[PDB]
Parts: structure tokens; C-alpha cells; sequence
């Protein structure tokens, strides 16, 4: 007999499932994911000045290996670093080398300066290698010298070499020390005497002698060249005091600026922006969460232990 | 539920109303109607984009790297920096489980909020003219007609109109 | 609280209905009894394990030592190892105190709430038969019996059978 | 005279507080912990295959001191370093000791494998000493060897040892160097020349030369043992040269997989099982958190500086 | 709002009510008056400083320094030092953005739930004496005298008293 | 016409916006910042034992450079340091620096124990140099001694000096090695003989040569004195071999529990109290949230990327028309 007005809500045939804080298996109408799973497997540089270094290393920028030759100076906002890229064409290693690296994967640039050296007429200051070829024919480090005694067997003389930072920036100062793998060698390159490199600044200070010694030959060679580096500020001297070993800097480095160091074998495409990158690619979602991997760069989502995370959008579903 | 009408006194949800998400069906003697309740419908919609808005969103810190993908770093650093990052990742993980888990819940619940407080406000509106069913209808003892069912739904039903004709059905 | 049944209109709480968390008293002819709810009680305890299987859980993330417990690590890690495992505990301990609160405030209020439910479905059930009290009780306006007061907590009381003489004991 | 229904909840005698958003004294029904406060003063060791070292320290296995003699080699899951333990019976120190104590606790074992170094008739390899007892009276570390001249005062002679990696996983060889207590005992061992001892493979090259500066006795001996060690990859060499001074390898080593490293002065239980330990034991709790130490191993609870935090599992308790 | 009765049912506030949170105002034959409610008023106000007290805090663990503000660090730890601070600092961003949003959204509807628990105490004492007006008032159908509104206020009508001609009132 | 009673909420002219978790523009009203942004620019000293090192850096302290006079010994739970800070008054630095300046940073407090090292005839242990000035002269660091040949030309003597730790906690023991500006003022200190000083105790052991050359001068003077450290444990003994170079600890130290070390170019303030610095000055809030540094020290509020966070202690406020 009453006329009947009657409240209600709206449901769908097929509803999502969600977690709360008390139920797991919570049937609502509508939900979005909030974990991103999914990357572009492509490094998106639209609006970067960007580098790829292909197969030359970050370090091998600073000493000048032949395969950094196109990577001496510039400038970007964005380095890209490839795997088994080049530092060392002749066997050896720096000292602290990846703070090294992260200090020149976080720059925007490099630039270089001549540190003026000259040195006396018994060092033969053009030693070269079959380990760092160039146009054809046995080279260096570019931004280094290989000084050795200008007569074979010859003591190589006390030397000494001061670099003046005059500009108004701090300048990142590379030498490399030669360890040679015999008694032999030692002499014919160096002299008999007792071999002693020192270092030292007001902010620096450092002794090294060479490693004479039989060891394994590394693409045909015994020898080894470790790189040492330090910092020099403005206005102040750095002094070499050498008698045989050194490898001495005939430039330093300039850091300019800022950006994003980024380690990928993944193609460029200039076509995409992003701010997020990876190994694998870049991550370009909207979306606070993902769960590619915990070693990303940039600004990025944060990573999480999760395959899915669905945030409700809707009410409870109650079909009929 | 918290506020006891969605999944609660009302029965079911209806899959034929497509235009809104909350929403009226009548009886009276000319037929049946059925229409949605755009303000109720609007006041959950507005909510949630409120929520999205907030929660579908990365923080602006620029981060670097400090593990090298292409060469090995010191071992005793890297193990410091796998207990740091798997903590932070602990913590992240878990902050991310407890929002979504806590905004479903308050989702759900404020949904359910909005279909009692549109309950509430055709009960006041009826007053002393209907009774009601227990399923979310009310059963109005007078003739109301279409345009009387619209007043109901837009909020200008004055009851003193029907009351003298509506007490007498109900008390018969 | 949220809701106004629990430690609000409800006076206080039954120690001896010890067979579930909500239920019915009653009062006619043939004397007095207790019943508990089964329907309500479940639903408030089935929350709560929900947040149980939530919350009392670890995570499965295998850490390894970076301090050692009986010889002396590097000066500057140890420091940088400190600092980070103590701003780690500040995380955690906040996040527990706030989860532990915000959880309690909950479940206090969806406890408060299925009572609520309960009542407003007895209410609703009830009809034009029965008037509020004002402490959580309805005065029933006719003859009750033992299967009567059965039909109303089992959900089957049919209010159109006593409606006719129950409307003429209220107005009197 | 009307008939009535009353609507009701439950309530208990002994009700308990919890704190919530607003109410820092909320009484409800019943509440449970979620800190863990007790823990087992035990190590669980159930479904492991455990090694507990005793008085053995972990370096003590690769070196091969009489404390470690029953921990030569092993496998494990799990292995168990004890307060006090002791690496060296002979006074001195390993070079980048903390570094190989962490990675000997990362490994799930130790093999051994002979160098098979030998020596000209000139040098006595038998070397021992008083400070390592063994058996019988005095012995020396035995995976090492000491190397003086066979005749006291005599020049010990040029003398090349290379050890070839012929395994498909990494060796990590450890050998120190002597230093004598004075230039006297210096030319007994190894006689009047100049000592040198240098070490090369194809990533690690280092020179050592004996120290005789005057130093105080530790159990009666002014002299000093120190140890030096490096990974060797599968095919590559290392190569030992030296002219006296040089405590040689008889074996190197072999960390076989991983293993859960513990620290820990509680005793051993094979009853209980355990993923979560710390200095006093072990933790087993269900409970997402845990007040006994901010330092454990394992899948644990989270460590928060709280005696308590109750979760409420009721509704207000409101007595009559 | 969840309970409908702040920016939901009651259209505004009263400015005027400067001695309270929550009130009344009636009208009857002798004038108008205004009166606020004590009780409501502290429950809501002692709830709010029970978020102040927990909430306004800081952690009693001392931290010293990692890093030299007069010397320059290594740069390998010095990143890893940055990437720690910089992501404990976004988890505490985060923390503290979601803390007061999750707190602002309680506070407000904490508040909408004392105000619908005044009204539905107001509503059940007057019983069948009164009927509602969707605005949150209530129409009283005898009259009502100062001290008449005095014991609605203070929780003592007796609703019995009025009955009869209440009733007679309503039907008319 | 029925008597009316209504039942309603306050409200203000004058609403605060805050966020929900639905809402970005939500009127309450009334409501309470939880990010601190104000600093006081001072270091708030009450009711700590501080010693402020003014010119004096920590390792100066333990070495005795003059202005570190009033600094050489004494107790602390909190130790400060200035910008531009003396350590060193000779040319010259300390190998481990940074590590060492922690260590007195992370300090309760210092004591100086001496270690009755003597000298023979044929040493001069009273050096000195106009690059250490102390009350108009010439001076040098406190706790050390500069050793030359009494007899100018001569050989320096072959020379033991061996401290004993008596104490029950371990001793920090500090020496340098003087390596002069050219070979002619080597022979003038310490002799023509090749010089050589080796030091050693039950847990450490180094060598050292004085090298010899010419070098840029820092204030007039191309010599350098560079600094070495080490502990020696409670009952151990540490003995120092030399012929010439070595510059020998008259005094060791003891550094005594632990204090909370500050840098900051802040004035003192006795008047105001604090648990919170930074570079800047003192975090006196009571808020649980700041936005001033991510550099801070002692019991803080926890830094934030946030200028402010306001939390809602009011209903929301729906004002009349
Ligand atoms: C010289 C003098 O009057 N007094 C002490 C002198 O006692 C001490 O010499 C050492 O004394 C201890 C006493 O237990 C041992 O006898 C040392 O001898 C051994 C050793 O057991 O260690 C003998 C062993 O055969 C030697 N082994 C080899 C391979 O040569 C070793 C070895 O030469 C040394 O350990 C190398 O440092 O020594 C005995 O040397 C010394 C302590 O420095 O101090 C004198 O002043
Ligand atoms: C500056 C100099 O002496 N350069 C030499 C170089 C070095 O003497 C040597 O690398 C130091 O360790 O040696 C070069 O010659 C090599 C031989 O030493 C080696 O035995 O055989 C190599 C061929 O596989 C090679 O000929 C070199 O590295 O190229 C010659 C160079 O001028
Ligand atoms: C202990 C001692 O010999 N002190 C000398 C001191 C040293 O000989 C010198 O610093 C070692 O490098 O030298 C003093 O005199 C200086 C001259 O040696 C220097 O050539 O010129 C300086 C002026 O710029 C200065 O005169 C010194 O440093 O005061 C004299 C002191 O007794
Ligand atoms: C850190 O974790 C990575 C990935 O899980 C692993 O490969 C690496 O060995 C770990 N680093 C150390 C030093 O154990
Ligand atoms: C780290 O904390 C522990 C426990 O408080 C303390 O003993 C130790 O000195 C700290 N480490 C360093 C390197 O200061
Ligand atoms: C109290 O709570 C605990 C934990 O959920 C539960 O095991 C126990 O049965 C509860 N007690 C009662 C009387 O319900
Ligand atoms: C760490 O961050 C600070 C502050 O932004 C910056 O000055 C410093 O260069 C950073 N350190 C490194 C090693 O990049
Ligand atoms: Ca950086």
C-alpha cells in the first residue's frame, strides 16, 4: 500500500581485491597499483647535455688513455659509464679509485691545465709503451710522462717539480708510480741507487717506492703503473721530489660543476625524458614505489620488497 | 562495516546504476524510477582524488650512486652499505604496506559514511511522513508522485504538506 | 567515543556474559534471560585477528655483522655506523609507538561501532513497536513472550503482527 | 507497564592499559605484546651445520696456530667466534685484520691446499719457536714456514717461490714477515746483506723488508711475526722473491661458499632452532620487535628503545 | 563529514559561542538563550591534547658528528654518508607529512563524532516529545519553560512528565 | 507554533588551513606548527661544563702550540671549535690528522703525564724557533722537545727513551720528526752520520728518516716538523731508537670519558640551555620536526624537507554568512 523510495549504491560485475588493516582478501569496485614493475630499457636523455663515454673510463678521462682521446675536456649534465671500459691501457691500478670515480661522475665537467714541468738532460722524459698504442706506434698517458734516465744504467738525478694552482677553483692532481719487475730493469731505467718518491703540500703529504719484483705478465708485461691523486686549493704548491719511479703530471684537472653519473649498457634515446635511471634503463612512472632494483640513480621511486600494491579507488563490492 | 549501511543494512550494491555511485529507486503508483545522487557521489570521487593527489607521487631528492655496477668496491664499505640499504628497504617496505592497508580501510569506511549520511538526510527530510524498512527504503505513507519523488532526491520535500494525510495512513 | 555506544550510552559492560562480546537482556511475563550475539562478536574478533596476522610478523631480510662484538673496527665507519644504526632504532621506534596508537584507536572504534550496528539493526527490526530508552534498551509497547524476544535476536520479528495494538499502547 | 530488550557488551574483572592516538591510559579487555624483552641465553643451533670455535680465532684457521688445530679446515652454515680467541702465538698483527676476520665469518667453510714450495739445502724451513707450542715443545703456525740460513751468519740465498692457482675458485694465501729483535739476531737468521721481500701476482704487488728497532718483549721475545694476505683468481700466480725475512706459505686456503657469521658467549643448544642471534644468544620470538640489543644476525625483529608496547585485542572495559 | 553533523547537517557555526565547542540555543514564550555544553566541550579538547602530548616531542638519543664542518672527508665515504642522511631524511618527510595529514583527518571527524553524540544524547531524552527539523534542532510539541531547557540541557528531562500533551501536540 | 531547542558548533572569523589525507585546503579552527624554522644564532651553554677552544685546534691541545696554552689540560662535556684553528706553529702536519682531532672531539677531558725522559750532556733538548713565539720569544710546543747536538757540527748521540704506562687506561703518546731544509743544516743539528729513529712498543712499531731538501717556506722557512701518533696500553712500555731528527714527548695524554664536540662560529651563551647545535648555533624547540640543517648534534628534532607542517587543534570551522 506506501509508496517506497529505497537508498542504494552502485557495484560491478567484476570487482578488484585489496588489502586493509583488517582483511587481506577485500573486494572493492575500483583500485590502482602504487608498486611500478615495469622499465624502458632505453636511457632517456631528451633535455640533458649528455656524455657517453662508450669504452672509455671515467679516470681514463683524467690520465689520458688512448681510448679517452675524444674525453680529455668538456662539459655535460649527465656522464654515462659503460661496462669494461678502459682506464689502464699499461697494467695497474689507482689508489681509493672509486672515490676517484664518483668524484668525476658527479662533475659537470672537465677542464685542463699544464703544469709547466721541464726536467734536466739526463731524464729522458718520452718513455712509451707497447701497452698504450697510438696512431700505429708505441704511446703514453696523455696527460703524463714516463721520465726514465736518458743513459741506460745511469743514476736518474734528484729532481724536483712544484705546481702552483693559480687559479681560483681546486685542482685534482694525478702521478702514477712505475714498479718495475726485475733488479735488471730497475737499473737500466732508473740507476742502482735507492729509489724514493715524495709528495707533499700544505694539504698533502705522501712517500712511495718502487715495487721491484718477478709477477705475472698482464698483456705481456710484468711492470705495473698504480695512480695516486690528491687535491690542490687555490694558491697553494704541490712539490714532487723524485730520483726514479715517478710518473709525473704534465696536466691536472679541473672538476666544473655538477651532474648525474649513471652506469648502463643500455642504448640512448633522445626522444624520452626521465629523472630516474638504472642499470637495466630508465624508470619514468608517476607511481612512489618500485621494485626493479635497490641501485637506482636520480630522483626516483622508492624501491620496495613487493611484486603488487593496490590502493582502493572505490567502495565495497556487494554484487547482487 | 564502520557506519553499518554499505555491505551492512543495504543489501547489495546495484550494477545498473552507471551514472553515479550512490543513488535512488522509487515506487509509487505511476511506476518506477531510478536516479543517481550527484553531491554524494561527487563528495567520495573528491576524497579519493585527494588521496591519489597525495600518495601517487616520488620525493624531489636527487640521489647518487654509491655502488659501482662495473667494478668491485671495498669490502667493508659495501657491506655497510648493503646493511644501510636493506634497512632503508625494510622501512620503505613497510611504510608502504601500512598506508595502503590504513587508506583502504579509511576508503572504505568513508564511502560507507556517505551512503548513511544520504540515509540520514531523506530520513529528516520525511519526518513523521514514512517508516523505515530496514533494507534503506522508506515506505511514505501519502501519493508522492514524480515530482514529489524529486523533491525527496533534491532536498525541498516540505513535509507539512503531506503530514495531516501520512499520520492518518500510518496510524489507519 | 566515535560511535557513543560503548562507554557512551551503554552505561557499562556485562561481566557475566562470558559467551561473546555483544548480546541481549530482556525483561517480560515469564521473567528475565541473557543471549549473545554471535553475528557481531565475530565480525569485531575477525578484525582484530586481521590485524594480528598483519602486525605480529617479521620481515625475512637477512642481515650479517658490520660490528664486531669482540675487537675493534675503523674509527671513522665505526662513527658513521653508530650514527646510522641509531637514526635506524629512532625509525623503528617511532613507527611502532605511532602503528601500536593508531591501531588501538581503531580497533577501540570498530569494537564501539559493531555495537552500534547491533543496536540501530534491533531499532530498525523493531519499528513503530518500540521506543528508545536512552541506555542501549527498547520498552516494547505489547506482549513480548520467550519466542518473541527469540524473533527479535534472531533477526525474524515480523512488526506488522503486534503493530495495530502496539500503535494504541504508545499514544494511549 | 512495557516488556524490553537491552542491548550490551561484555566486560572483565582484571582489565589492561593500553595507549592509543589521544589516551595515554586506555583501559580495554584484553591487550598482547608486540616487544620481545626475554630472550635465550643459549646459541639454537638445530638444522645447522655449526662449528664452534672456542678459544680458536678465525684467522688462527688459515694460518694454522696450535689453538686451531681441529679448525684446519671444515664446513658449516653457521660459525660461532668466542671472546678472547686466539690467532697468533707468536707477538704481532695481521695486516687489514678486520677485513679478513669479517670474510673467513661470511664463508660456509675452509680447504687447504699445499703450495709445495721448496728450498735450496743453504736454508733451514723448519724454523719453530717457544711461543708456539705444539705437542711435544716448540713448533711453529703450520700452514707456514720459517725460513733462516741452515748456517749461523751465513747470507740466506735468492730464493723464488710462485704458487699457480690450478682450481676454478679463488685462493686466498697468507704469508708474514719476521722481524728481528735486533741487527745481531737479524744476521744470525739471514745473515749481513740487505733484506728484501716482494710479492706480485696479476692485481696485488707489495715489498717488505725486516725492521730491527729496539721494542719491548711480549712473553720474553722483542720479535714480531706480521701477516699479509691477498685473493689469488683461478689460473693466475703469485710469486714470493726474498733473501730472508719471509715466513713462507706450506698451504694456502680455499672459503668455500657462505655462512652465517655469529659473535656470541652463549653456550650451545641443538635442541632449539633459531634465524636471529646477538652477543647473548639467541631470539625466536614471533613478535615484529625486539628491546634485548640494536646488534643481531639473522632475520630478526626490529630493535626499538621500548621495555613495551601493547596492542590492544578488545573494546573499552567498563566495569560496573 | 563521517558523522554528518559538522559542515554536514548543522549548516554553520555559531561565532558567538565564545565559552564552548559544542552548545544549545532554544526559543520558547519567555525568549532566546544561548548555553555551552561542558561535557562535550572536554572531550573533545582533552582527546586533542592527548595528540599534543604524544606528538610534540623529540627522541632522547644523542648523536655526535660524521661529518667536519672545517675539513674535507673522503670522498667515497663522504657520498655514502650523503645518501644515508639524504634518505633518512626523506622516510622522516614522509613520516611527518603523513602523521599530521592521518591526525588532521581524525581531529576533524573526532569532532564530528561529539557533536552527533550531543545531538542523538538530546534526541532519545526527549523521546516522543520532540520531533527533528534536519538542521539540528528539535521542534518540542509542549511548551518548554527556562527550566524546562535547563534539564534538557543538564540531562534530566523526564520525558514521561510531557507526554500527553506532547502527543496530543503532534497528531493535532 | 512548537518551542525550538538546536543544538550547534563554535566557529571563528579568523580559520587556519591545514592538509588531510583527503584535503589540501582544510579550514580548523585553530591549529599548531610541528617544523621548528628559527635558530637561535648563539651556542646555549647553561648547565654544561663547556670549554670553548677559541683559536686553540684539539690537536694543539695535546702537542701544547701556544695558543692552545690555557687548553692543555682540564674537564668537559662539551668541546668547541672554531674555524681557521691553530695546531701546528712550526711548518709542518700530523700523519692520521683527522682521526686524531675525532678522537679529542669525542673527549670528556684531558690529563698530561710526564715522561721523565732525560738527556746527556751531548744533547741540547731546549730548541726552539721563532715560528712557536711564547711572552715575546722564542719558544716551542709544550709537550714536546727539540733535540740537537749540544756542540754544534757533532754527531748526535745514539739515544733510548723508553716510557712506561703506569696507569690502568691506555696513554695517547705524540713525537715528530724534524726534516730540515738542506743538508748543510742537517750536519749543523745532527751530525753528518745517516740518520735514522725507530720507535716501538708491544703493539707498534715505524721507522723514520729525516728527508732533506729544499722546499717551498711557509713563513720563512722551508724545515718541517711533521707529527706521528700511537696508544700505549696500561703497563706496556714504548721506546724511541734516534741519532737526530726525533722531536720528543715530555708529556703524554690521557684523554678522560666522553663529551659532545661542536663546530660552530657562534658566540657563547650562558644565559640560554640546549641539547641540539649545529653549525649555526642552538635548536631550542620543543617541536618534533626542523628545517634549519641536516647537520646537527646531541638531541634533536629531526630534520625535514618541509617549511611547515600544521597540525589541526580545532574542528573544522564553517563560518556564518
Ligand atoms: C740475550 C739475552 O741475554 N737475553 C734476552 C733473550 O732471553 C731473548 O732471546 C729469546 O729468549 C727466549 C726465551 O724463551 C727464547 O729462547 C728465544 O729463542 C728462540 C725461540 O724459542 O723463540 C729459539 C728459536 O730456535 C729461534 N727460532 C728461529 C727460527 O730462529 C727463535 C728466533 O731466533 C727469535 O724468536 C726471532 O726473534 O728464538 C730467544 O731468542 C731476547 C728476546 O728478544 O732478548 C734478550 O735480551
Ligand atoms: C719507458 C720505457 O722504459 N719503456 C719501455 C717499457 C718498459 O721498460 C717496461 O714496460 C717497464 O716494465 O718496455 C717496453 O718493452 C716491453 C718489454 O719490456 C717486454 O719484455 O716485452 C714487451 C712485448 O710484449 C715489450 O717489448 C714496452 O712496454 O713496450 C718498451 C718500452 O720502450
Ligand atoms: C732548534 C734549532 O735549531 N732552532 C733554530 C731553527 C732551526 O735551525 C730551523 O728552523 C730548522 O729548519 O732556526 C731558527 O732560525 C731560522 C733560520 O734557520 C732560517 O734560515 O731563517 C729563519 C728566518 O726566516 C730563522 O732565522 C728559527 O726557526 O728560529 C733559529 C732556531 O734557533
Ligand atoms: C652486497 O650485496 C650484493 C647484492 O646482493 C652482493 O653481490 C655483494 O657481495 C654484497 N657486498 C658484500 C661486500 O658482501
Ligand atoms: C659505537 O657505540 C658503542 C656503544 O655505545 C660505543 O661503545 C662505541 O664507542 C661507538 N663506536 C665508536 C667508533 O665510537
Ligand atoms: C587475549 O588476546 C590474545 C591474543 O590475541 C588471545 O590469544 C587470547 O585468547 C585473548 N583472551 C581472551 C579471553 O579472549
Ligand atoms: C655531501 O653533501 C654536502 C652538502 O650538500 C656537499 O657539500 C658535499 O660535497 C657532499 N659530499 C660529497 C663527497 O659529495
Ligand atoms: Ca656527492
Amino acid at each position: 500500500d506506501p509508496d517506497k523510495i529505497c537508498l542504494g549504491h552502485h557495484a560491478v560485475a567484476n570487482g578488484t581485491i585489496v588489502k586493509t588493516l583488517t582483511n587481506e582478501q577485500e573486494e572493492v569496485t575500483n583500485a590502482t597499483e602504487t608498486v611500478e614493475s615495469t622499465s624502458l630499457n632505453r636511457l632517456c636523455m631528451k633535455g640533458r647535455n649528455h656524455k657517453d663515454l662508450g669504452n672509455c673510463h671515467p679516470i681514463g678521462m683524467l690520465i689520458g688513455t688512448p681510448a679517452c682521446d675524444l674525453h680529455l675536456t668538456g662539459t655535460w649534465d649527465t656522464l654515462i659509464e659503460r661496462k669494461n671500459a678502459i682506464a689502464y691501457c699499461y697494467p695497474g691500478a689507482t689508489v681509493n679509485e672509486e672515490a676517484l670515480r664518483q668524484k668525476i661522475m658527479e662533475s659537470g665537467g672537465i677542464s685542463k691545465i699544464n703544469t709547466g714541468f721541464t726536467y734536466g738532460s739526463s731524464i729522458n722524459s718520452a718513455g712509451t709503451t707497447k701497452a698504450c698504442m697510438r696512431n700505429g706506434g708505441n704511446s703514453f698517458y696523455a696527460e703524463l710522462k714516463w721520465l726514465v734516465s736518458k743513459n741506460k744504467g745511469q743514476n736518474f738525478p734528484q729532481t724536483t717539480n712544484t705546481y702552483r694552482n693559480a687559479d681560483t677553483a681546486e685542482h685534482l692532481i694525478m702521478w702514477g708510480i712505475h714498479h718495475p719487475s726485475s733488479t735488471q730493469e730497475k737499473n737500466d731505467l732508473y740507476g742502482t741507487q735507492s729509489l724514493s718518491i715524495s709528495v707533499g703540500s700544505s694539504t698533502y703529504k705522501n712517500n712511495f717506492v718502487p715495487v721491484v719484483g718477478a709477477r705475472p705478465q698482464v698483456n705481456g708485461l710484468s711492470g705495473r703503473i698504480d695512480f695516486h691523486w690528491t687535491l690542490v686549493q687555490p694558491g697553494d704548491k704541490i712539490t714532487f721530489s723524485h730520483n726514479g719511479g715517478l710518473i709525473a703530471p704534465s696536466r691536472v684537472s679541473k672538476l666544473i660543476g655538477r651532474g648525474l653519473g649513471i652506469q648502463s649498457e643500455a642504448p640512448i634515446d633522445n626522444s624520452c625524458e626521465s629523472k630516474c635511471f638504472w642499470r637495466g634503463g630508465s624508470i619514468n612512472t608517476r607511481l612512489p614505489f618500485q621494485n626493479l632494483s635497490p641501485r637506482t640513480v636520480g630522483q626516483c621511486p622508492k624501491y620496495v620488497n613487493k611484486k603488487s600494491l593496490m590502493l582502493a579507488t572505490g567502495m565495497r563490492n556487494v554484487p547482487e | 562495516g564502520l557506519f553499518g549501511a554499505i555491505a551492512g543494512f543495504i543489501e547489495n550494491g546495484w550494477e545498473g546504476m552507471v551514472d553515479g555511485w550512490y543513488g535512488f529507486r522509487h515506487q509509487n503508483a505511476q511506476g518506477t524510477g531510478q536516479a543517481a545522487d550527484y553531491k554524494s557521489t561527487q563528495a567520495a570521487i573528491d576524497q579519493i582524488t585527494g588521496k591519489l593527489n597525495r600518495i601517487i607521487k616520488k620525493t624531489n631528492t636527487e640521489f647518487e650512486s654509491i655502488e659501482s655496477e662495473f667494478s668491485e668496491i671495498d669490502h667493508q664499505i659495501g657491506n655497510v652499505i648493503n646493511w644501510t640499504k636493506d634497512s632503508i628497504t625494510d622501512i620503505w617496505t613497510y611504510q608502504a604496506e601500512l598506508l595502503v592497508a590504513m587508506e583502504n580501510q579509511h576508503t572504505i569506511d568513508m564511502a560507507d559514511s556517505e551512503m548513511l549520511n544520504l540515509y540520514e538526510r531523506v530520513r529528516k527530510q520525511l519526518r513523521q511522513n514514512a517508516e523505515e524498512d530496514g533494507k534503506g527504503c522508506f515506505e511514505i505513507y501519502h501519493a508522492c508522485d514524480d515530482s514529489c519523488m524529486e523533491s525527496i532526491r533534491n532536498n525541498t520535500y516540505d513535509h507539512s504538506q503531506y503530514r495531516e494525510e501520512a499520520l492518518l495512513n500510518r496510524l489507519n
